[PDB]
């Protein structure tokens, strides 16, 4: 798996809902540097 | 070559990473059933990662990619999510271990929804939840995902049905 020719990547845009933002591939590591790690825990909602 | 720097909850970038996290969370069209059922999470710790080679090797691809690009690297801050994550602060992202073909073929993914990430912090899915209670919507267990920068380049759109 390779970027679309003369792309440097891929932007997965949502056309149906509204709200949803992004989501991005990359088919090179070091077109990416992992700058934080951040742990959490998810919430229950009241 | 990696060092964690602990930030501290009054660092400004602390915060700042922190807010990106708190608003990008959404609801999912499954209910919560891969992520769980959330609205915020509760931030336990936030590290700054630290590898003078990674660094070094993202900012020469980088420099190419912005040459091919009108000068513009096209560079975004955007959370991972996958049971990669700690190989990945060691060794750098590595698209050959990226082989599963998702929406949007194979390759290494980002999210601009920090509750889309984490809907992959246990695998595809979810997977069978947290290690512990199996529970893809445990509260107890902690969870990790990157905040990155990522060069884009010229990025090819993709319109999704979603
Ligand atoms: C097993 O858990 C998975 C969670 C998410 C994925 C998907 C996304 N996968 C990725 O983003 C991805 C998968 C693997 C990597 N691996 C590495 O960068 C890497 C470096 C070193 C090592 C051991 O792995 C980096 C990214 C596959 C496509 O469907 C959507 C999500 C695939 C697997
Ligand atoms: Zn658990």
């Amino acid at each position: 798996a390779h970027s679309p020719p003369g792309h440097h990547s891929v932007t997965g845009r949502p056309s149906v809902n509204g709200l949803a933002l992004a989501e991005y591939v990359i088919y090179r590591g070091e077109q990416a540097y992992p700058e934080y790690l951040i742990t959490y825990q998810i919430m229950r909602p009241e | 070559g990696t060092i964690l720097i602990d930030l501290s909850p009054d660092d400004k970038e602390f915060q700042s990473v922190e807010e990106e996290m708190q608003s990008t969370v959404r609801e999912h069209r499954d209910g919560g059933h891969a992520g769980g059922i959330f609205n915020r999470y509760n931030i336990l710790k936030i590290q700054k990662v630290c590898n003078k080679k990674l660094w070094e090797r993202y900012t020469h691809r980088r420099k190419e990619v912005s040459e091919e690009n009108h000068n513009h690297a096209n560079e975004r801050m955007l959370f991972h999510g996958s049971p990669f994550v700690n190989a990945i602060i060691h060794k750098g992202f590595d698209e050959r271990h990226a082989y599963i073909g998702g929406m949007f073929g194979a390759g290494i993914y980002f999210a601009e929804n920090s509750s889309k990430s984490n809907q992959y912090v246990y695998g595809i899915g979810g997977g069978t939840g947290c290690p512990v209670h199996k529970d893809r919507s445990c509260y107890i267990c902690h969870r990790q995902l990157l905040f990155c920068r990522v060069t884009l380049g010229k990025s090819f759109l993709q319109f999704s049905a979603m």
